[PDB]
């Protein structure tokens, strides 16, 4: 069959997000909060195209926001976050149970410096709509031209012609 | 048809609410009556047959077979009524219920318009005559002749169903009336080969072929009078009726391999009767008789000339009355002597001479006197047979010869000489028995009057 079209390198380069697992855990609400529109407009790309090279710039806008979020944290608020993930960090299982009073100061700072609001329990798991100015997909599974079914009855059930036609039985 | 399906029927009710004293009576009296009624099958004409239904027609040729088997099943009352006299009263129902069982499969037997129906009563006929060979013959020997009688049959005609049913795949239907005119010709190939032996074996069984006869001098010895009526005057004549429907759709395949079973029924008629010569048994002898007159039929059908098949017709006929009357006079002496051994009764002229001249009446027959349709049967065989080939009058001739041997050796040694001395239960010729002997000779004689009621389609 056909040859599968990948991008290139060039196509992949954009500038990581380097930081752990924690400390993108201890920012987690404020990154759904603030990074909401391109993230949104990211997944239902990757639900609507079913195909991550089609999807690419739109990560690249992900990233690119990520990376903007984590500056404008890094500039005011660098050491309650700090403090913040640190203590997220010690925990195997990284409780937010575990950290409440660096986590009141680092949304305290965060309020203060950035007017950031952290999220309320139910409203990082909505549905929300996306404006998205790309098309809709018209085929995403690429399915060819289905079968033409088999033809239906039709017409009034008329009686059998001279009965069951079984050699001799003559109803 | 239909109106002799359901008197037939009406037998059954008949006899089932008859009197303990009465279920002979009855039965005589309105077989006799659907017998009576039976002469209405004479409505024929001379280029189309009488068309009834979609299930049933009567032409020339099932016309007198019909008129046959509706008339044999008085006599056989008349026969068995003498050795069932003590019997159960249930069991005696049973026994009449399938003689008229058996009546009413053979006359939707032969009127039969499509093939596979005619098939299925065809193979309905045997398992009345079954039960009455197993379950009211007479000796040991009853087991084993109904499972030969059996399991020949079915053997050749399980066959036949197939070729049958191959028939209505490619024709598209078994219709006789159909298949007159939309009959293909067979041509030469192994498939159309086996397809011939599938179509006639049967048939070939039931005539019988000389070698597949083996059934036939137990079947109609150990069965009881009536059983072995039935099968010398009409489940022999099933093979003829069949072969004549079936050679219709064998054409021209038979032109050739007929020689085989030709050359069998030729070299069979002059074998049974040769052993017809060195019989101690009479019933024994009858029975060899009855395979060497059905050689001839077999030869007729398988020549397929017009005079061909009023000869098997006539003979067919003839042999059916003459036959059946053999058997009867056999009875009579075995009712007497309570053996069937030929030599042990002599001398039977000299105590019973009215008996002794329905044996001289029947002995006539059975060597084909003219004027009689024995011999208006055997002649035209014989006049077809030498248009099919000259040598054969050898063999026609020396058949008669053989034949007028064991007819009259039966007669001399059955009636004449000097009578046994130790046999002292010798009794008087009853009012049943000649009245048995005169219904079987009296219409074969009439039938020599007006003979054209008896020679088929193409009279
Ligand atoms: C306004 C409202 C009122 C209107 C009133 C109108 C009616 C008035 C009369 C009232 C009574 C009606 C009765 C039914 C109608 C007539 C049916 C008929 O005769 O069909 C002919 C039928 C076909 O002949 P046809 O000339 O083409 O058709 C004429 C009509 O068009 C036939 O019509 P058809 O073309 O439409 O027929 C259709 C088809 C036509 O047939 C076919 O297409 C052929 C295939 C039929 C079956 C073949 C099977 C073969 C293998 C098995 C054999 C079994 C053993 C045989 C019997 C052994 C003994 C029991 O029939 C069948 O296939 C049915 C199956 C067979 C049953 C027949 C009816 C029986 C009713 C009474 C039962 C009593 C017991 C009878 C004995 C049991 C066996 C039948 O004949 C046969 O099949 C022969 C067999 C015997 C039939 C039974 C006769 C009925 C009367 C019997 C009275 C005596 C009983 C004695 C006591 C019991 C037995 C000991
Ligand atoms: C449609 C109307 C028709 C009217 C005309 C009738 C046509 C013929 C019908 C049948 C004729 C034979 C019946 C008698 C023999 C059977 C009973 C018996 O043995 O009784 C002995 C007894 C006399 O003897 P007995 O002294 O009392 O006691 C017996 C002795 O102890 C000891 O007895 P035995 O052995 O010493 O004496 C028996 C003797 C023994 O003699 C023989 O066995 C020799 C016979 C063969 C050689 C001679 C004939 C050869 C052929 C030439 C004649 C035919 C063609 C002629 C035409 C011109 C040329 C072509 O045979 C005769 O006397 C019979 C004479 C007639 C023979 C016919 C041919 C039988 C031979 C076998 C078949 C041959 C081919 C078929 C021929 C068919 C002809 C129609 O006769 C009677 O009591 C007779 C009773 C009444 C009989 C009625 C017959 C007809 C019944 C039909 C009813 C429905 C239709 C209405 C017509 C009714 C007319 C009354
Ligand atoms: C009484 C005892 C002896 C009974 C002997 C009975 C006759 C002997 C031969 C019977 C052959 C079997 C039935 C054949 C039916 C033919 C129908 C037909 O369409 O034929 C053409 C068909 C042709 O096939 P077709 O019709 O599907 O093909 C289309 C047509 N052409 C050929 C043009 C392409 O024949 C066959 O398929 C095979 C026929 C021979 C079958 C061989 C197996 C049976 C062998 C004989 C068994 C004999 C009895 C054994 C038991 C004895 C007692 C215990
Ligand atoms: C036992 C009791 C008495 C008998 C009861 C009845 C049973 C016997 C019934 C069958 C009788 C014999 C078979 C039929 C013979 C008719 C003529 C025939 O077919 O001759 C044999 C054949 C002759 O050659 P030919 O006919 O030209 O073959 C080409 C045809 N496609 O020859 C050949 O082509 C060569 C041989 C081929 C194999 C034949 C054997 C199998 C088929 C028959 C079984």
């Amino acid at each position: 069959p056909g040859i599968v079209e990948l991008p290139s390198l060039e196509d992949l380069k954009v500038q990581e997000v380097k930081v752990s697992s924690s400390v993108l855990k201890a920012a987690a609400h404020h990154y759904g909060a603030q990074c909401d529109k391109p993230n949104k407009e990211f997944m239902l790309c990757r639900w609507e195209e079913k195909d991550p090279r089609r999807c690419l710039e739109e990560g690249k806008l992900v990233n690119q926001c990520a990376l903007e979020f984590f500056r404008q944290i890094k500039r005011h608020c660098a050491e309650p976050f700090t403090e913040y993930w640190t203590c997220i960090d010690y925990s195997g299982l990284q409780l937010f149970r575990r950290c409440r009073k660096e986590q009141a100061q680092f949304d305290k700072c965060v309020l203060d410096k950035l007017g950031w609001v952290r999220p309320d329990l139910g409203e990082l798991s909505k549905v929300t709509k996306v404006k998205t100015d790309r098309p809709l997909p018209e085929n995403p599974y690429h399915s060819r031209a289905r079968p033409e079914p088999n033809p239906e009855v039709e017409g009034d059930l008329k009686p059998a012609r001279h009965g069951s036609r079984l050699f001799f039985w003559t109803m | 048809m239909l109106k002799y399906i359901i008197p037939t029927m009406m037998l059954m009710p008949l006899t089932w609410l008859s009197k303990n004293s009465m279920i002979w009576i009855n039965t005589t009296l309105h077989s006799l009556l659907i017998s009576l009624t039976s002469l209405l099958l004479l409505n024929q004409f001379g280029d189309n047959s009488l068309n009834f239904s979609l299930t049933f027609f009567s032409d020339s040729l099932s016309t007198p077979l019909l008129i046959l088997t509706m008339w044999l099943l008085p006599l056989m009352l008349m026969a068995s009524q003498h050795h069932l006299s003590k019997e159960n009263l249930a069991r005696k129902k049973l026994f009449i219920s399938m003689l008229i069982l058996l009546q009413l499969f053979l006359i939707m037997t032969f009127t039969a318009t499509e093939l596979i129906f005619f098939y299925i009563m065809f193979e309905a006929t045997l398992v009345p005559t079954l039960i009455i060979i197993t379950r009211w013959g007479n000796q040991t020997e009853r087991l084993n002749a109904g499972l030969y009688f059996l399991f020949y049959t079915l053997a050749g005609s399980l066959p036949l169903l197939v070729a049958l049913i191959y028939i209505q795949n490619t024709m598209g239907s078994l219709n006789f009336l159909i298949l007159q005119y939309w009959v293909q010709p067979m041509p030469n190939s192994w498939s159309n080969t086996f397809m011939w032996l599938a179509c006639m074996m049967a048939f070939m069984v039931k005539m019988p072929l000389y070698g597949l006869h083996l059934w036939l001098p137990k079947a109609h010895v150990e069965a009881p009078i009536a059983g072995s009526m039935v099968l010398a005057a009409i489940l022999l004549k099933l093979g003829g009726y069949g072969m004549m429907r079936i050679t219709l759709l064998l054409n021209p395949i038979t032109d050739f391999m007929a020689y085989p079973f030709i050359m069998l029924s030729l070299w069979g008629m002059i074998m049974t009767s040769s052993i017809c010569l060195r019989q101690t048994d009479l019933k024994s002898l009858i029975a060899y008789s009855s395979v060497s007159h059905m050689a001839l039929v077999i030869v007729a059908i398988l020549i397929q000339t017009p005079w061909s098949y009023m000869g098997a017709t006539a003979l067919m006929i003839a042999h059916g009355l003459t036959s059946s009357m053999l058997f009867c006079l056999a009875n009579s002496n075995y009712e007497r002597v309570h053996s069937r051994t030929m030599i042990l009764a002599r001398g039977l002229q000299t105590l019973l001479p009215l008996m002794a001249a329905w044996w001289l009446l029947a002995s006539l027959t059975n060597l084909a006197l003219p004027p009689s349709i024995n011999l208006i049967g055997e002649l035209f065989v014989v006049m077809s047979t030498f248009s099919w080939s000259n040598i054969t009058i050898i063999l026609m001739g020396l058949n008669m010869v053989i034949t007028a041997l064991y007819s009259l050796y039966m007669l001399i040694t059955t009636q004449r000489g000097k009578h046994t001395h130790h046999i002292n239960n010798i009794l008087p010729s009853f009012t049943r028995e000649n009245a048995l002997m005169s219904l079987h000779m009296l219409p074969l004689l009439l039938l020599s009057l007006n003979p054209k009621i008896i020679l088929g389609p193409l009279y």
